[PDB]
């Protein structure tokens, strides 16, 4: 399982624009 | 580049009946006390006599449950329940688009980066609410890896949908 | 030129006894979390022998239901519905004038345009609050036009309006 | 059926002042 | 000069029991979205074995009426009805004094004038929490004047208070 | 040096099971209007065939008591009560480990000294729930003074805790 | 009946410092 | 018993860093 939200509060990520 | 559903959805989630519809995330940032809250406009004559053009009422999100209170770090599908007190109750597939109403949709929160409060405002006509379908997800779980696809941000697939009304299926469910 | 309601009207809205003001809006803006919030000052002796000159109690304007939480595009009418709840459930026409109490409005809002907060406090005494009228409508809809008459912005008429208490029209509707 | 908000968000208008 | 009652009263109001406090207004400005909050400071120990030392809870003051949303512009006196679930519920006159406990008070809002947002903190100790008495009025409604005397602002007189539990006064109230 | 609980503790408090975990406070100040939410993350597919990965939830931290509305001076233990209407009520201490799922928990509030606005997130996967176990206290109140020791901040030991499933405690409960 | 809070909107007034 | 809050509205304190 990986995770959504980390520890330190940072997220995980998109590709756009 | 934008960040807000263009269509909204109607279809079963566990037995129930639910207006649905994608909010977008910033890149740039995390919105802090960030609230999604959605308003009904659509005009209605009391049987007093009394006629209110484009009298507004608010529709259930998730305020009595905290759950209109969003942790946006990537695209949202806020899902409306259709219930006894929802303005959608009596409608079905054949009466949504003889409707003469509108949903706004509202979302406010204070940018982290910027440091300055935010509010994108949005609707959606009779014309724009699409009954049978469902939104196409947008996050893939990769090996050790979740990712979105914002090509696929605004895609609506069809699934199999009863044409009655969310007060009628709950009629049939009794018997 | 001002934005909010001079008087305030109570009348019939399907069935229930309403108590009725307009809310205006914001030429060069839209507020943000924008919040409706209604007092009432009135003094009052507890039978327990302390006398309360001025105490305030709150006035339902939709906040169970979220509905006071207002989007503020054009004018506005605020609708409390007297229930048994309401301060007003066992004030008849003839009993209104003899009133020793008023009606506090608070409008509060964060600006966009300008970026700062706002609060907008208005009241209505005895002799301002007007029973069997209803708010002249400011909202046609054109042909592809949505329009507003400010002119029309206070503007009441008189409509037909038992003169009962909230209460008693409730005994009667029993029977 | 006209809109009362347009879906980038500004609103329909009125005439005073 | 300072704006936040010393003591706090407990006695009857309409025949409920209430704990009640007075709260200062700014000379200088309005304050918007001001809310009174209460928390109850008190260690206990759960007879599941774990001791918890200054454990907080909420204590009502309006939340579900809205009631704790003021609108100060004059010292405003905060009552607390003490019902089932109070954490007073139980407590009587002489069992007062003797409790080791605490109770802080907040406020919070956002100055007008000054454009910053505030929070006055302060608390009552079991020994500053007066059992049988009720706040000495301050706002005179002179001959076309409210006025108020803030040299009896923290003023409080005794009334006539039955030292029984809230509990107990609502089991003879049965009888 | 950080201020948020690291592991997440499941254990009795009074009958009932609750899931617990810290909060930590600011050095440098106090913080206005801080309020503590918590959200489900955890997919999961709808009977009805749609398949919601990453559905997210809210959880009772306190919203309708406003118990979720912090006076932070000191690290506090923010408190789940394990419910009919918890996400968890259906998971047992040997169900715990196996499940696909995760915690996040986001604190917001205005800070005092630096007048800006801060959200603090993190989270708890399944792993680093610890069933059976509760915070070391980090107050002590010496004599005439209370004091912290953030070097038992996260500091967590074993106590006795029924290996059942919250809604199987309370079905042994009624018998 | 004298007015707790006039219609523009400013209170009435006290007298303290 | 020593008070949690002081009137004025400071708390009472840690040992960290
Ligand atoms: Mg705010």
């Amino acid at each position: 399982i990986q995770r959504y939200v980390r520890k330190d509060g940072k997220c995980n990520v998109h590709h756009g624009n | 580049t934008l960040v807000f559903s263009t269509h909204a959805v109607i279809s079963m989630r566990d037995g129930k009946l639910c207006l649905m519809f994608r909010v977008g995330d910033l890149r740039n940032s995390h919105i802090v006390e960030a609230s999604i809250r959605a308003k009904l406009i659509k005009s209605k004559q009391t049987s007093e006599g009394e006629f209110i053009p484009l009298n507004q009422t608010d529709i259930n999100v998730g305020y009595y449950t905290g759950d209109d209170r969003l942790f946006l770090v990537s695209p949202l599908i806020i899902s409306h329940e259709i219930n006894q007190q929802s303005p959608f109750w009596e409608i079905s597939k054949a009466q949504l688009p003889k409707e003469e109403l509108e949903i706004v949709v509202i979302l406010e929160g204070m940018v982290e980066a910027t440091g300055m409060t935010c509010q994108a405002r949005s609707s959606y006509i009779t014309s724009e609410i699409l009954w049978g379908y469902r939104f196409t997800p947008v996050l893939t779980l990769e090996d050790g890896f979740y990712e979105v696809d914002y090509n696929s941000f605004h895609e609506t697939y069809e699934t199999s949908t009863p044409s009655l009304s969310a007060k009628e299926l709950a009629e049939l469910a009794n018997r």
